């Protein structure tokens, strides 16, 4: 499946309602999620070591 | 209970005392009243009956059944009016309900803008206010069933603010052309996304974008360039608040593609200075900008 | 010490019975019996002026609490349990009230338990975030993902290894990528919003509505109306909406019929089994409301806003780590009307 | 201070809240008194179960969303916590019991105890096709009277003496009492069965015990097959 782009960005998404005036009202969640912002990268990471032996 | 007839006489009329006075006088006061479960004499509600209800009573004059007026006194003589208006308020409007006073005046914008609000928190007053609905593509389909064939009118119209907003929506309706661009214009409002514009005024560079069957080449412009492109692009950048634009569009130019192409091209194929900035930690300044600067 | 107080008691409730049970003997005695012997001692006997007082006081006594009296008006625990006679055994209800008592004081005498699991403590005692481990998020078997032949490689990043046919989730990124969530959890509960604990999988109700309690959330087991966000009014438009103080206090003041029409959208949606929910995840995305979920290695990480990498299988894994996210919300919860105090 | 409006249920989000909502009040009952016995009168099948009907239920559970199967899980619970012992129950229980009860409770019954009369003698209707008959049932030898007249006169049929005979033969009670029998309308057999059926309803107060078997013989039953219009 294709790498999602609409569930993380949903903070962006949100900010331009807001900025344009489309959403009145900042919802609650708004605040949170611009500090703890989510992780995006979702890339495939090498490994140099089995940890277990 | 028996009352003295002074008590009596302070309520009830003169007229009605006689009636009471051979009341009082032929039941007795010990009378233990039964309740019959078979008929209902009185009324559902309490009534002393001396005052004639202009409604829920016969109206005095007038002939029915039970008239007590000899044939030829009766007193109603005009006949161009209801003889008996409703009770009360004078109407019936059930709880919830308005009367239609007044049709044909509504904005399809507003009703837009009232059901949108309703389905999804957008604020009505954006909607009808700062947003600016162009049809673009409007045809009629048909289906072949077994009955026969079954016609229906497509409608895609884009919304936008002229200041980044811009959105595509489409609506098939079997009635009229009406009723599909109302739902095109509400899809549309649902779909509205933010485009990033160089100076609110461009593209940030060109823009070489295949949807389906349609290759669209975009290319920036100078200030005051204009808008020279496909009639679906024209339309599209000037809700979007596009003002200087070039491009030419290869293979398919269906109409349709054409749009939904453009609207994915300005959100996929764009980076903002920014975005490039900060993804290679590198410094892009606008050369033009700069010579005018301080 | 003072046992005679119930023993006082006790002898009226006996005496009680004893008068009852002889109003009962003579209601089946016919009138000719008693009725006519007992007129007649009256029509040979005179009244006293003592006689008499009872003769008035008893007339109003009858006559005030029995007929000019309101019918109505506009030892608690086991009130109902009838005691056995004191020579007769004990009867069933009383033998479970006497086990009962064995239960609290004796039941529990010569050892404690410690170092046990009890799977309900998981749903009640949930920790803190900041105390969870490797080895307590291993101990519930968080890491144990899907078979390595059903594996959606778009999970790369979160796997360990693979051990005994499965992937091996890698805890130190559940336990970052839990904590991440539980504060996220924290700061909507402490700002207002409405959480969803969306778990559709068998058993996972009892922790999805404990969850909803102790945030003052809600939570859904049964199943999710595709539609429920994107076509709200068709759905949810017919149920009751409130409105609600800083304190979570019913203001109980009327709603207009256009207040209570407004679709009202969740602030936060967690998932317990996403593989099995895109319909909701879908719908959280085209309405713009953040998720969290746990991502099994065969889900998928990108459809959801804070994925928490993690066993989706196991009842105590998925308990584990919504207890932890409910405590999370509580905390949050308890920081806002502490601040409206204060 | 600060206001706002959100879903008045936990479970606004779900199929169906309201009934939910009421599930999980009951749950939580069952869940609190867990350890409560149950009635070991369950055994001998006492006959109070008087819950709301579906239609009623579907009022405060969700109308149109309320399914059979949502209706037949509420009453398993409401039966459950019903079912605890009555001396071991507590008011929390009942009061949530109270509102899914029939609420037909407002009023009263309509049926008196039936008694011998003043001369001791039993008196019951009975209906077969055309045919009534009103008898009278007092404790004797086994005298009885059809319309004035002997038995063996007013129905020369054995079949129909051996049906009148049927319920006293099934209390083996045949030398015990005198019936006194006045029967109209159909003919023989309508006016035989209809003794038959209103002895039986007579012999029930001379002792209530015995219903059970003249139930179960079917001598209780109204017969109602009747002339049919052919259509
Ligand atoms: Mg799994």
């Amino acid at each position: 499946m294709k790498i999602q782009t609409n569930a993380v960005n949903v903070l962006q998404r949100t900010s331009a309602y807001l900025k344009s005036g489309l959403l009145k009202e900042t919802p609650a969640w708004y605040n949170v999620v611009a500090s703890i912002p989510p992780s995006t990268k979702f890339t495939r990471e090498p490994r140099f070591k089995n940890p277990s032996n | 209970q028996h009352y003295d007839e002074s008590l009596l006489s302070r309520y009830y009329p003169e007229s009605l005392l006689k009636s009471i006075k051979l009341a009082q006088q032929t039941i007795p006061e010990d009378t233990k009243f039964r309740v019959s479960r078979n008929v209902e004499f009185a009324p559902p509600y309490l009534d002393d009956f001396t005052k004639i209800h202009p409604f829920w009573d016969y109206k005095p004059g007038m002939p029915h059944l039970h008239a007590q007026e000899e044939n030829n006194n009766f007193s109603i003589f005009r006949w161009d009016q209801v003889q008996q208006p409703l009770p009360g308020e004078g109407n019936i409007l059930p709880p919830g309900v308005s009367l239609p006073n007044d049709g044909g005046r509504k904005s399809k914008s507003a009703d837009v803008a009232a059901g949108l609000h309703k389905q999804t928190g957008v604020d009505p007053d954006y909607i009808t206010r700062k947003l600016t609905m162009k049809p673009l593509v409007m045809k009629r389909v048909s289906n072949q069933t077994g009955k026969g064939k079954i016609a229906s009118f497509y409608a895609l119209v884009v919304v936008g603010d002229k200041n980044g907003m811009v959105g595509l929506g489409e609506g098939k309706s079997r009635e009229e052309m009406s009723k599909a661009i109302f739902k095109a214009h509400w899809d549309a409002v649902r779909n509205l996304k933010e485009i990033p514009r160089y100076e609110n005024r461009t593209i940030y560079g060109d823009i070489d974008f295949r949807y389906h069957g349609v290759k669209l080449h975009l290319r920036s412009a100078k200030p005051g360039f204009g808008l020279r492109v496909n009639h679906v692009i024209f339309e599209i950048c000037e809700c979007a608040g596009i003002k200087d634009l070039s491009g030419k569009v290869y293979k398919s130019r269906n109409d349709m593609n054409i749009a939904k192409g453009t609207i994915e091209a300005f959100t996929k194929a764009q980076k903002t200075l920014d975005e490039v900035a900060l993804g290679r930690g590198k410094k892009l300044v606008d050369v033009r900008k700069v010579y005018y600067s301080s | 010490p003072n046992n005679n107080d119930e023993v006082m008691l006790l002898q009226q409730k006996l005496l009680y019975d004893e008068i009852r049970s002889e109003l009962k003997s003579l209601s089946q005695v016919p009138e000719d019996e008693i009725l006519p012997e007992l007129k007649k001692s009256l029509e040979q006997d005179k009244l006293s002026d003592k006689e008499q007082q009872l003769e008035a006081e008893l007339s109003d006594f009858f006559r005030n609490y029995a007929l000019l009296n309101k019918l109505f008006d506009s030892t608690k625990p086991y009130p109902n349990l009838i005691p056995s006679a004191n020579d007769k055994p004990y009867s069933s209800q009383e033998l479970f009230l006497r086990q009962l008592n064995h239960s609290m004081r004796t039941a529990k005498l010569g050892a404690t338990i410690s170092k046990v699991y009890y799977p309900h403590k998981d749903i009640f005692y949930p920790p803190l975030p900041e105390n969870i481990t490797v080895e307590s998020l291993m101990s519930a078997g968080v890491h144990l993902g899907q078979s390595t032949s059903l594996w959606r490689s778009s999970t790369q990043s979160y796997i360990y290894g693979e051990y005994k046919g499965i992937h091996i989730i890698d805890l130190n990124q559940t336990l970052s990528y839990l904590k991440r969530a539980a504060k996220v959890v924290e700061g909507v509960s402490e700002s207002g919003g409405i959480i969803l604990f969306l778990g559709t999988r068998q058993g996972q109700k009892r922790g999805l509505e404990e969850a909803a309690k102790k945030t003052h959330g809600y939570y859904v087991s049964t199943r999710w109306i595709p539609g429920t966000l994107t076509n709200s009014t068709e759905i949810s438009g017919i149920w009751e909406k409130q409105e609600i103080d800083s304190n979570d206090n019913p203001t109980e003041r009327a709603l207009s019929p256009n207040e209570t029409s407004k679709q009202v959208k969740p602030d936060l949606l967690v998932v317990l089994n996403p593989t099995e929910n895109r319909n909701a995840l879908l719908e959280a995305i085209k309405s713009r409301v953040p998720t969290i979920a746990i991502i099994d290695t065969d889900s998928e990480p990108s459809l959801v806003t804070y994925p928490i990498p993690g066993n989706d299988d196991s009842l105590r894994s998925v308990n584990f780590l919504l207890g932890v996210l409910a405590r999370a919300g509580q905390r949050g919860l308890q920081n806002r009307l502490a601040r409206n105090n204060e | 201070l600060p206001r706002r409006i959100v879903p008045k249920l936990a479970t606004f989000y779900s199929a169906n809240p309201n009934h939910e909502d009421r599930i999980n009040r009951l749950e939580r009952l069952l869940r609190k008194y867990i350890k409560l016995p149950s009635q070991n009168n369950n055994e001998a099948q006492q006959t109070k179960a008087p819950w709301i009907s579906f239609d009623e239920y579907a009022l405060i559970g969700g109308g149109t969303k309320l399914k059979p199967t949502q209706y037949t899980q509420l009453l398993y619970m409401l039966n459950k916590l019903h079912n605890i012992d009555p001396q071991l129950t507590n008011d929390e229980i009942t009061s949530e019991l109270s509102q899914y009860y029939k609420k037909s409770s407002m009023l009263s019954n309509n049926i008196k105890i039936k008694t011998l009369d003043e001369f001791g003698r039993s008196i019951a209707v009975g209906k077969r096709k055309s045919s009534t008959a009103k008898v009278f049932v007092v404790r004797g030898t086994g005298e009885i009277l059809v319309n004035g007249r002997q038995l063996n006169d007013y129905f020369l049929k054995m079949k129909d003496r051996e049906s009148i005979m049927y319920p006293l033969q099934v209390i083996e009670s045949v030398g015990k009492y005198n019936i006194f029998a006045t029967t109209s309308g159909g003919g023989p057999t309508g006016q035989a069965e209809s003794i038959m059926h209103a002895i039986a309803k007579a012999l029930v107060v001379f002792n209530p015990l015995l219903k059970s078997r003249l139930h179960k013989a079917g001598v209780l039953t109204r017969d109602y097959r009747h002339v049919e219009r052919k259509k």
